[PDB]
């Protein structure tokens, strides 16, 4: 409609041309071709130096190990993303409120199960993944009491919306925790796909698509692992986001799929995942489904690029970087152990 | 023992690499794994062997049988923590032969 | 049953053998094991080790190679059935081949 094109400059030039050019600063696979002809760790760094990357092991221990990689590529996400996110403006923040709560989520779990049992809050300050935050008190110092951490996580965590439906405490010590995250997950996908939606213009266009292959895939997956294990089936239908293609239909033989060849049966209907479950030959050797579905997901990525007016672009090249950041170190992970029979692991950022 | 020894170390270079592959599947698990420790689901069996005048000590990989955990929250790669599960489980069995 | 294995190991090894399927917490809420970070020093290395040899229910103590290069004298000092030291080598670290005490004991080898 007419009412993209027009406001979206006016007041997101800037932040459009500064992650347009961080995305033309991505590492081709020439790069990683580069990188890959290193043999050892220093000159991983070396080759790191070549580009925009490098240059952060200077004034730091000689000897190379995976960590510390791993925590400057952490370390340089976090400060460009923050310092994006303080120069913005409300339709846009509510946006990285969003991808922030993506992680907030992954904190706040692992924020509790330190409480019932006794741990201290100071401890895990450090371990929560950056970007967490938590910077609001009361929280903080909970005299490790599940009511107190329930009542910050209520008031002052912006989450109480979505822990409207996670309430009591009750969940929080007999259900276990890991679908207590699975449920908040979804409201998110939910939450979140309708604000998307209400931004009616290149945003919807953009994200709609991503965040319906996202929860499509989660339940493919949840139905592909729940099979070994202890899980009423209805307890993991519950666990499907429906914003989604399968919520129509689909969504139910799965919830009453029982074997893998079942759920192919189900991902046959829809060609965009016949093809993926085709392409996942589950070899003893090769990629395997969770690879395919990264490669559509940065493909998709790659896609949102195409168009200047939307949101979009942000998230794109967040998720695109991360998993920049997962082929250096898998790079890394080839490297230190010699094994590179194995080092084309790794699904390229185009 | 050395021939076992290398055995012990192929097994643990193994269950390395497949724990390198878990992480880039994941990522960060392992923080989950350590917070959530409650029961063992193997334990060993003290065991007597006397083959000659004296007594000999030796052990048993005795499966007490406490269920797993099961780790859907950091991308769900089941398929890599039921392999390392395994191949950590081999290891384990053949440290407790060579112990 | 009677007897829980130990681990001493860097944050790796520990998270891979948790899954593997040993580790405990007794009715004291003590763990049965320890990661070593590159702040680790000694001291507490020993404490931990020696604390293990009073326990009882260990039984078979996994450490790594470097760790028990760390408290090599508390190993070779010590000299008992029950507590079954072992040694095994971390990702990053090279190969255990060598200066292992059980092979030290029986010098007739190679």
């Amino acid at each position: 409609s007419f009412f993209p094109e027009l406001y979206f400059n006016v007041d997101n030039g800037y932040l459009e041309g500064l992650v347009r050019g961080l995305k033309a600063g991505v590492l081709s696979q020439a790069d990683y071709l580069n990188l890959v002809q290193c043999e050892t760790l220093e000159d991983l760094k070396l080759h790191l130096q070549s580009t925009d990357y490098g240059n952060f092991l200077a004034n730091e221990a000689s000897p190379l190990t995976v960590s510390v990689i791993d925590d400057k590529l952490k370390e340089k996400m976090v400060v460009e993303f923050r310092h994006m996110r303080n120069h913005a403006y409300e339709p846009l923040a509510s946006f990285l409120d969003f991808i922030t709560y993506s992680y907030m989520i992954d904190n706040v779990i692992l924020l509790i199960t330190g409480t019932l049992h006794q741990r201290s809050i100071a401890e895990l300050v450090p371990k929560c993944h950056p970007l967490g935050s938590f910077e609001q008190m009361e929280a903080v110092n909970i005299a490790q009491t599940p009511a107190e951490l329930y009542n910050a996580i209520l008031v002052d965590t912006p989450l109480a919306a979505f822990f409207q439906d996670c309430i009591s405490e009750q969940d929080l010590d007999e259900m276990n925790i890991e679908i207590i995250r699975n449920t908040l997950y979804k409201a998110y996908l939910e939450s979140f796909y309708k604000f998307c939606t209400l931004l009616g213009g290149t945003t919807a266009d953009a994200m709609c698509p991503i965040l319906e292959f996202e929860a499509d895939r989660r339940a493919f997956i949840i139905t592909i692992n729940s099979f070994g294990t202890e899980l009423s089936k209805e307890d993991r239908a519950k666990l499907f986001p429906h914003c989604g293609r399968l919520y129509p239909e689909g969504l139910a033989q799965l919830a009453r799929a029982d074997d893998y060849e079942q759920v192919k049966n189900v991902a046959d209907y829809y060609p965009e995942y016949k093809l993926l479950f085709e392409g996942a030959g589950s070899n003893p050797g090769d990629k395997t489904l969770e690879d395919r579905f990264f490669e559509h997901e940065v493909k998709l990525n790659k896609l949102a690029f195409l168009n200047q007016f939307h949101f979009g672009v942000f998230y794109a090249f967040v998720k695109l970087k991360e998993q920049e950041c997962r082929n250096i170190v898998w790079i890394a992970e080839c490297i230190a152990q010699r094994h590179r029979a194995k080092i084309d692991n790794y699904i390229p950022i185009f | 023992i050395i021939e076992t020894k290398m055995l012990m170390g192929e097994v643990m270079r193994e269950a390395a690499f497949s724990l390198a592959e878990a992480k880039f599947t994941a990522g960060d698990f392992s923080t989950t794994v350590i917070q959530n420790v409650n029961k063992a689901q193997v334990k060993i069996r003290a065991k007597k062997d006397n083959v000659a005048g004296v007594t000999l000590p030796v052990f048993e990989h005795y499966h007490e049988g406490t269920d797993s955990y099961e780790l859907t929250g950091l991308a769900r790669g089941g398929e890599q923590l039921a392999k390392l599960k395994r191949n950590y489980a081999k290891a384990v069995e053949l440290l407790v032969e060579l112990a | 049953r009677g007897k829980l294995i130990a681990v001493i190991g860097d944050e790796d090894t520990v998270t891979g053998f948790l899954l593997g399927g040993i580790g405990e917490l007794n009715k004291n809420r003590h763990p049965n094991f320890l990661v070593v970070e590159k702040d680790t020093t000694i001291n507490e290395i020993e404490d931990t080790f020696r604390q293990f040899l009073n326990r009882d229910d260990i039984g078979i103590i996994l450490i790594n190679q470097y760790i028990a290069e760390m408290v090599r004298h508390a190993l070779d000092a010590h000299q008992r059935s029950i507590p079954a030291v072992l040694e095994i080598p971390s990702k990053e670290h090279p190969y255990d081949a060598a200066k292992d005490s059980i092979l030290r004991r029986a010098k007739g080898m190679f």
